[PDB]
């Protein structure tokens, strides 16, 4: 089949630089015009750069122009595109794209795609506190609890209630920078009988620095 | 405005 | 260049039914050679896009019938005639007319189900958190439908205090609800010096806003 491949993400300090490849195996690479398209965090639009075959063209938008620029290898079956001063409006997922050859002007055939972080964020762990609701949290049947898992980089964090045993009623939001370090909560929903009653332990786990911590929502 | 050009259309 | 403007950029829809998409380029999109280079992708949760319809309505290898496309110009439709659950997830129309190419903010399928309000929950800061000179006033609105929501946090019945950031769960697989936590981050210091905190939200489902509300002094 046609199946492009893209590689080389990870995470660059901001001013940064890095070399993306995109590899076309099941068809011929000289034949086909490519571009690099892209989804913003917050799931966008997205064209970068476009080459023609035997790459002597290219266009890049003028907001790229200079951050990014494309190239082709039909010697070797794999397009590129260096980046340059990475500022954090980069950070995104990178897609290698074809374009039809009737010449339509759309794209037949996607990557996966390598995703990007632009931060000079430094590995921290983050700091757990617990959420009692001290105002009644509905004293009807259901009292809800949670964890603020807090500033800590680099994703992602896990979290869990009493170690697994929690799984229904148990929400997790997705995380957000807080300045350029990320923050997440989760919830819990128990019946009133049960708590404080019953012990509640929000588990939380940080992998890139070797943390696991378990917080109690004690009464306050 | 910026139509898309020659190129790009080609094939 | 040009604005594509996508309508909604939320559709909730029950299997079986029909949808229409808007989408409306800012500049015409004839080409300076007849062809209007409007397009339609569609993204499944986690894949790359798929290409469903080219040059305003052109079908692609592949594509069921039940997806058609038309329009002229600037204003144009993408239609589903019964919708499985295979089409859902978010659609875009990307136009090539003008260089450089954009796309859409996207339009997203969702499933209907019936209105339910928000449970509201607020929470004072931690003691662990303000030992650190930090405090985050936390507020969850959970399982209610339909998505859209509000909230507005006031310190002493004035609007909020600066570091107020919100975040949404996607639609659930089981109960196809939604919900949402608004953090309120202030200094421990402009903290201690205000006593009633609130976290104000209205939702269709209510003809006011849900309140709920607690003073600093008394816990």
């Amino acid at each position: 089949d046609v199946k492009l491949v893209e590689s080389g993400g990870g995470l660059v300090k901001l001013g940064g630089s890095l070399k993306l490849s995109c590899a076309a195996s099941g068809f011929t690479f000289s034949s086909y015009f490519l571009s690099w398209v892209r989804q913003t965090p917050e799931k966008r639009l997205e064209l970068v750069a476009t080459i023609n075959s035997n790459g002597d063209k290219t266009y890049h938008p003028d907001t790229m122009k200079g951050r990014f620029t494309i190239s082709r290898d039909n010697a070797k079956n794999t397009l590129y595109l260096q980046m340059s001063s990475l500022k954090s409006e980069d950070t995104a997922l990178y897609y290698c794209a074809r374009r039809d050859s009737s010449a339509s002007l759309y794209f037949d055939y996607w990557g996966q795609g390598t995703t990007l972080t632009v931060s000079s964020a430094k590995t921290t762990p983050p700091s757990v506190y617990p959420l009692a609701p001290g105002s009644a949290a509905q004293t009807n049947s259901m009292v809800t609890l949670g964890c603020l898992v807090k500033g800590y980089f680099p994703e992602p964090v896990t979290v869990t209630w009493n170690s697994g045993s929690l799984s229904s009623g148990v929400h997790t939001f997705p995380a957000v920078l807080q300045s350029d370090l990320y923050t997440l909560s989760s919830s819990v929903t128990v019946p009133s009988s049960t708590w404080p009653s019953e012990t509640v332990t929000c588990n939380v786990a940080h992998p890139a620095s070797s943390t696991k911590v378990d917080k109690k929502i004690v009464p306050r | 405005l910026q139509y898309t050009p020659s190129w790009m259309l080609v094939g | 260049d040009v604005v594509m403007t996508q309508t909604p950029l939320s559709l909730p829809v029950s299997l079986g039914d029909p949808a229409s998409i808007s989408c409306r380029s800012s500049q015409s999109l004839v080409h300076s050679n007849g062809n209007t280079y409007l397009h339609w992708y569609l993204q499944k949760p986690g894949q790359s896009p798929k290409l469903l319809i080219y040059k305003v309505s052109n079908r692609f290898s592949g594509v069921p019938d039940k997806f058609s496309g038309s329009g002229s110009g600037t204003d144009f439709t993408l239609k589903i005639s019964r919708v499985e659950a295979e089409d859902q997830g978010v659609y875009f129309c990307s136009q090539s007319t003008h260089v450089p190419w954009t796309f859409g903010g996207g339009t997203k399928l969702e499933i209907k189900r019936a209105d339910a309000a928000p449970t509201v929950s607020i929470f004072p800061p931690s003691s662990e958190q303000l030992t650190s000179g930090g405090a985050s006033v936390v507020c969850f609105l959970n399982n209610f439908y339909p998505k859209d929501i509000n909230v507005k946090w006031k310190i002493d019945g004035s609007e909020r205090q600066n570091g107020v950031l919100n975040s949404w769960t996607d639609e659930d697989s089981k109960d196809s609800t939604y919900s949402m936590s608004s953090t309120l981050t202030l200094t421990k210091d402009e903290y201690e010096r205000h006593n009633s905190y609130t976290c104000e939200a209205t939702h269709k489902t209510s003809t006011s806003p849900i309140v709920k509300s607690f003073n600093r002094n008394e816990c």
